[PDB]
């Protein structure tokens, strides 16, 4: 298929400045090249279409040019309403194709946030099968590097847990991180105490969640 | 009255070789440049092998070099693949067509294909786990969280949803991680007064578990 490759791919600008865009297809595409805006929680629209023509009621700001290989993007005097993400899209060979997206954000708006921080115990169903699962979640924190020490009777853990972390979100453009400690039914049975310690910087000192089974 | 009959297609074991035929008729049949393409579960198209007008050339997708061969018969209208050492990558619908990857069509051409030949190879399953979905509830007004764990299926992927759909603010669904047993785990979970269930639908082994979390 052809592959749309857009620059850059993240854009911190303030209200009022001029921003360009561009999108490189893998083969000539003339002018069956159009942009499309994308915000939080909704599809995305079509503003630009034919590398150039206006859909109706798109402000004058916005600007589209190149033909067969490079196009480029252009917004003047940027909004409020026009911090979103832009996509090219190519409708001249099938399959149709998007480029990688373009995060255009506000500058003030990447502050520290603290994670709420919630442990889970091993569901009595799972323990009934050798096997015993704690969980614990880092809920909408910035920056991304975070710290997850597990600790039983207050004993560090290592080798026996496992992270995942969620992208960025796109409305509030924050981070979530799952921890799950895996243990066996007996080793969960000769333990009383079982803590989550998370090191963050919006935290003044770690912040421990722990249950007694 | 343009028409590309495809035929051959069957269940074969792995290793072993499977046939393909391809009538042609409505057209010059010894004027166009012949195509096999095929589309497996979850994958785009994929042109796999082309061979010209009069038979000389033979370009094959790295994908089957070296086990498939397609040859034609330009005096009985007929195009033929050979798959050889047939693995589980294989299993997917064939087509027979006149329109390569790169022929610019804006529109889907295998729409023009019909129903195509259908190669499934066997031992597919073996390996396939259905989950187990466990609730994820604190040890005893929007400030709580509750989850699901989806743990030890396999392969990928497994979706969720809440309350069928309804609940969407506050859903954080994790990307899955691979366990040492080689299975696969995922986690989701939700950020009151209303109940919440979590909808795991795995499809290579056709699981749907609405697990309700206390």
């Amino acid at each position: 298929e052809i592959v749309l490759t857009q620059s850059p791919s993240s854009l911190s600008a303030s209200v009022g400045d001029r921003v360009t865009i561009t999108c490189r297809a893998s083969q000539g595409i003339g002018d069956d090249l159009g942009w499309y805006q994308q915000k939080p929680g909704k599809a995305p629209i079509l503003l630009i279409y034919g590398t150039s023509t206006l859909q109706s009621g798109v402000p004058s700001r916005f600007s589209g040019s190149g033909s067969g290989t490079d196009f480029t993007l252009t917004i003047n005097s940027l909004q409020p309403e026009d911090f979103a993400t832009y996509y090219c899209l190519q409708d001249s060979n099938y399959p149709l194709t998007f480029g990688g997206g373009t995060r255009l954000e506000i500058k003030g708006g990447r502050t520290v946030a603290a994670p709420s921080v919630f442990i889970f115990p091993p569901s009595d169903e799972q323990l009934k099968s050798g096997t015993a699962s704690v969980v614990c979640l880092l809920n909408n924190f910035y920056p991304r590097e975070a710290k997850v020490q597990w600790k039983v009777d207050n004993a560090l853990q290592s080798g026996n847990s496992q992270e995942s972390v969620t992208e960025q979100d796109s409305k509030d453009s924050t981070y979530s991180l799952s921890s799950t400690l895996t243990l066996s039914k007996a080793d969960y049975e000769k333990h009383k105490v079982y803590a989550c310690e998370v090191t963050h910087q919006g935290l003044s000192s770690p912040v421990t969640k722990s249950f007694n089974r | 009255e343009v028409q590309l009959v495809e035929s051959g297609g069957g269940v074969v074991q792995p290793g072993r070789s499977l046939r393909l035929s391809c009538a042609a008729s409505g057209f010059t049949f010894s004027s166009y440049g012949m195509h096999w393409v095929r589309q497996a579960p979850g994958k785009e198209l994929e042109w796999v092998a082309v061979i010209s007008y009069d038979g000389s050339i033979k370009y094959y997708a790295d994908s089957v070099k070296g086990r498939f061969t397609i040859s034609r018969d330009n005096s009985k209208n007929t195009l033929y693949l050979q798959m050889n050492s047939l693995r589980a990558e294989d299993t997917a619908v064939y087509y027979c067509a006149r329109t390569g990857e790169y022929s610019g069509y804006d529109t889907d051409p295998q729409y023009s294909w019909g129903q195509g030949t259908t190669v499934t190879v066997s031992g597919g399953s073996a390996s396939t786990k259905g989950p187990s979905v466990f609730p994820l509830a604190p040890c005893s007004e929007s400030t709580a969280a509750l989850g699901c764990l989806v743990k030890d299926y396999f392969p990928e992927p497994v979706t969720v949803s809440w309350n069928s759909g309804a609940l969407t603010s506050g859903v954080h669904t994790f990307p899955a991680v691979l366990q040492s047993s080689g299975l696969y785990s995922l986690s989701s979970v939700v950020t009151g007064t209303k109940t919440y269930t979590c909808n795991v639908d795995h499809k290579p082994s056709n699981t749907k578990v609405d697990k309700r979390v206390h």
